[PDB]
């Protein structure tokens, strides 16, 4: 009941039912969390 | 006793001298890392009954862009802040021709005192800070990201870019912790920095009301 | 005989719950293992288990080997009567 | 309270079909026994303690 | 350390001070009925409570067809080689696993921890 | 340990055996038998007799394992129970030395130049429960450990470049005042922080308030080994801090709104507000 | 970038969730075109690394080319960027890969 009116507009940013913006874009990144999956780095972790 | 007076008016003072530092004035080096047996030497061993008065602590500085514009910062002796007092200030400003003033409470302030700085307001602003909270800083805490002033040119470029109006922004009163660090006034623009796991790095803004 | 030392942070009854636990659990687990390595290939409980269809591995020891230790309220039984648990013991009994 | 620390807390008693609380050695004396050496001995049934 | 009642109205003496002799005297507050003190102590609070629970078990407790017994310690002040033992089930339960003993004798009634 | 026993808090009443309030109507009298010693070896250097001898007296014995395990011997207590309440009561004590811990006080006879027995009874009653020894009033108990998980271990990185844990003991109170914990010696003002948020939101800020309950709520969905997809708990609490204060997803909080006025008489007060509208 | 990332994960992990899987798409175009790991390939460098750079071009989030537009988009596509150039880097695609 609280969150009801939240949405994604046209322009990428995630605005408020009185346009009040709340993320300059969806998640930080702009992607939807349909399509991800784990991965890893190989580089952070050897050593010099 | 005055070992843990001597070690406290050496921490709070290397808390402003970098709080005033952040606010974009000219401190000295060396001023910044001035370690403990530095201080006990140059200022005097023990306050109990000693040189450092609790006055002879006060600082004066200039800004980096404008020699003119300049702040104090005054520690009262009383545990608690009268009237005139604080006149006394008003007065040592008036004669200085210094307006940004700071005043470190040691223990209190009276409601009286409360009704004697929010009269002038176009001339002679000063900020009320309590002993306790100057022992830490906080800006250096682990979950305080990084928080930087915007000029008031660079505000009017977001609006622009975004087609944004400035009630639109996420707001932050100006009575918590980093909002009197930084001296805010209300219609001012605060950007944040922080680094997140999805991107990297992401920036927000806050207005300050 | 009073020949318990409490350790940090514990009253001298609850270091001797936490020892009793102990040695109750891992029998739970030992008698488990034993249940365990003695199954065949044609066995049908480790038929639904290996395969993740129905059940867990404690099921199997559960079945075969010991039920296991009960706890109300996340500690042992209580003494419902008084300094008893039911009218068939002595008082102040605390084997398991 | 600066007042109670020191002696201690003091036994009460609700009684029915009244409104405030009454100390429990006004309702003892209402039937009677107003010395404090009767009253002592419905209480405490050995004075070595 | 204990307490003092009137011998007129039979109610309770407040301790009181006199400037003359420096000797506790024992008022009353109902008649004037007047005392001196023979300890000359007047408050004690005890708060180790290390009170051993020696003083407050009953002998007949050997009584209960509830309670454990032994063959092994014998009692000491009649030589009966049968007792029942427990535990404190009282407050100051933070180390209180010892086990007091009460020899089972008729008429003997003799305790004793260990 | 020791600076676990600094931060925790002591009354007086952990660390006492029994007092009883005498009678010495003079300093001599020494009604219980073997204390006139180190009382008659004051006696002989006599000072502060300057208006009377009050003729009550308290006597205070002192457990010395409870003495020691916090370090503490009756020297700073002589002191600070006289430097913290006035100068009305007056503390000689015994020599360590001896096995059991006694000091004996006096009212400062400057008041017999309401009953003085009464009050000496409310002195006794009221300094052991506010004492304040040691530590910080609110916490009770602080507990010790060092983990084994790479939880809450210390992890560095090494000359040549590898992310090595370390073991290091940690310290969990019960009971929370952050704003005087943070303030104190040899205690990390960086990574030390609070379960509640509101403690937060006043002493470090609203960002702090932010993280803060984005890691707890991450702790309690990641509890059972399940996992939650991190968009959800950023959107949530951004969702939940956006307008400045912490405004509770609650009936209250719904009702301070810039929202319209048709959904506020979709919950419980329709009437009244539609009036005002 | 790698000793970036040492400073936004301090702990040390290297789960992290992401676009579209990397090593499984090497893994499909080795089979694709039956690649033989076996003999020398035919893959010049630098162009992998113009390769990289220019696909790097074309991942727009935040689509600007004024300043405060143009730092936006670095920090939107920051994490994946320095996975993609860490993965198919020329040493590994012509000793791996
Ligand atoms: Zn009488
Ligand atoms: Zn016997």
């Amino acid at each position: 009941k609280s969150m009801e009116s939240v949405m994604v507009k046209y322009d990428a940013t995630v605005r408020n039912s009185i346009n009040q913006v709340v993320q300059l874009r969806y998640g930080e990144d702009g992607l939807a969390g349909e399509s991800v999956e784990f991965q890893n780095l190989a580089t952070l972790k050897p050593s010099n | 006793d005055d070992e843990e007076e001597t070690y406290r008016l050496w921490k709070i003072r290397k808390t402003i001298m970098q709080l005033c530092h952040d606010r974009g004035y000219l401190v000295t080096q060396d001023e910044l890392d001035q370690t403990l047996e530095e201080f006990k030497a140059q200022f005097g061993d023990k306050p109990s009954e000693g040189r450092p008065r609790r006055t002879d602590l006060t600082v004066l500085v200039a800004h980096n862009d404008d020699p003119t514009d300049q702040m104090f910062v005054f520690f009262p002796e009383e545990p608690k802040v009268g009237i005139k007092t604080i006149k006394v200030y008003c007065q040592r400003m008036q004669e200085e021709n210094i307006t940004r003033a700071l005043i470190v409470v040691q223990q209190g302030m009276t409601p009286s005192a409360k009704q004697s700085l929010v009269d002038m307001a176009p001339k002679y602003i000063l900020e009320q800070f309590l002993q306790q909270e100057l022992l830490i800083n906080i800006t250096e805490h682990e979950l305080v990201p990084e928080h930087v002033v915007m000029t008031k040119e660079e505000v009017t470029e977001l609006l622009a870019r975004y087609k944004l109006r400035e009630n639109q922004l996420p707001r932050i009163q100006a009575g918590d912790p980093v909002a009197r660090y930084f001296g805010i006034k209300r219609g001012q623009v605060v950007k944040i920095i922080r680094p997140s796991e999805t991107a990297g790095r992401y920036i927000t803004y806050r207005l300050v009301q | 005989n009073n020949e318990l030392e409490p350790t940090p942070g514990n009253t001298l009854r609850q270091t001797f719950e936490n020892q009793v636990n102990r040695i109750l659990n891992d029998a739970r687990d030992k008698t488990g293992s034993s249940a365990q390595k003695s199954l065949s290939e044609y066995n049908n409980f480790k038929s639904m288990v290996v395969s993740g269809a129905k059940g867990s591995k404690i099921n199997i020891s559960q079945v075969i080997a010991v039920v296991g230790q009960q706890n109300v309220e996340g500690k042992r039984i209580p003494f419902g009567f008084k300094h008893r648990t039911l009218p068939h013991f002595i008082k102040d009994d605390y084997g398991p | 309270g600066a007042k109670k620390s020191a002696i201690g807390q003091r036994i009460v008693a609700t009684l029915p079909y009244i409104k405030q609380e009454v100390p429990i050695i006004i309702v003892f004396r209402a039937l009677g026994f107003v010395s404090d050496r009767d009253i002592l001995e419905h209480i405490i049934y050995d004075f070595e303690d | 350390v204990g307490i003092r009642f009137c011998q007129e109205c039979n109610n309770m003496l407040y301790p009181k001070e006199d400037k003359e002799n420096r000797i506790l005297l024992y008022a009353c507050r109902n008649c004037d009925y007047q005392q001196e003190a023979d300890n000359s102590c007047i408050y004690v609070n005890k708060i180790t409570h290390e009170v051993d629970e020696l003083t407050q078990i009953i002998a007949d407790v050997s009584q209960d067809p509830t309670l454990p017994r032994t063959e092994d310690h014998p009692c000491q002040k009649c030589g009966h080689k049968e007792a029942v033992f427990f535990q404190s089930h009282s407050a100051r339960a933070e180390d209180a696993m010892r086990l007091y003993y009460v020899c089972t004798a008729p008429h003997c009634g003799h305790r004793w921890t260990e | 340990k020791d600076i676990l026993c600094r931060l925790e808090h002591t009354t007086l009443r952990k660390v006492t055996a029994n007092t009883a309030i005498y009678y010495d109507p003079n300093p001599q009298s020494t009604v219980v038998a073997e204390d006139q010693e180190w009382v008659n070896v004051y006696y002989e250097m006599p000072d502060f007799d300057v208006a009377r001898i009050s003729p009550w007296l308290l006597r205070v014995e002192l457990d010395r394992k409870h003495m020691t395990d916090r370090k503490l011997t009756m020297e700073q207590i002589a002191e600070k129970i006289n430097a913290g309440f006035g100068d009305d009561l007056n503390c000689i004590f015994n020599d360590d030395n001896a096995e059991k811990l006694v000091l004996r006080i006096r009212i400062m006879n400057s008041d017999e130049n309401m009953d003085d027995d009464v009050f000496l009874r409310c002195i006794e009653s009221n300094m052991l429960t506010d004492m304040t020894l040691q530590g910080i009033e609110q916490i009770s108990k602080v507990y010790m450990h060092l983990p084994q998980t790479d939880n809450k271990k210390k992890i560095i990185i090494t000359e040549d470049g590898e992310f090595k844990a370390l073991q290091e003991w940690i310290l969990e109170t019960d009971g929370v005042s952050l704003m005087r914990v943070l303030s104190e010696k040899d205690v990390d003002p960086v990574r030390t922080t609070s379960n509640d948020i509101v403690e937060i939101f006043t002493v470090l800020g609203i960002e702090a308030v932010r993280k803060a309950l984005e890691r707890e709520l991450y702790h309690v969905i990641s509890f059972d080994g399940s996992y939650v997809n991190y968009r959800h708990l950023a959107l949530l609490c951004d969702t939940m801090t956006c307008r400045g204060h912490l405004m509770a997803i609650t009936r209250h909080g719904v009702n301070r709104q810039d929202t319209g006025p048709l959904m506020k008489c979709s919950f419980e007060e329709t009437v009244d507000v539609l009036m005002e509208a | 970038d790698r000793e970036v990332l040492r400073v936004i994960f301090p702990t040390g992990d290297s789960k992290v969730v992401l676009p579209c899987n990397l090593l499984r798409m090497i893994w499909n175009a080795q089979k694709i075109f039956h690649i033989n790991p076996r003999l020398p390939s035919d893959l010049h460098p630098i162009k992998v690394v113009e390769g990289v750079k220019e696909l790097s071009k074309k991942l727009v989030i935040v689509n600007g080319d004024d300043p405060l537009s143009r730092q936006a988009q670095e920090n939107a596509t920051l994490l994946f960027n320095i996975h993609l150039r860490s993965t198919l880097c020329s040493r590994r695609m012509a000793e791996e890969f």
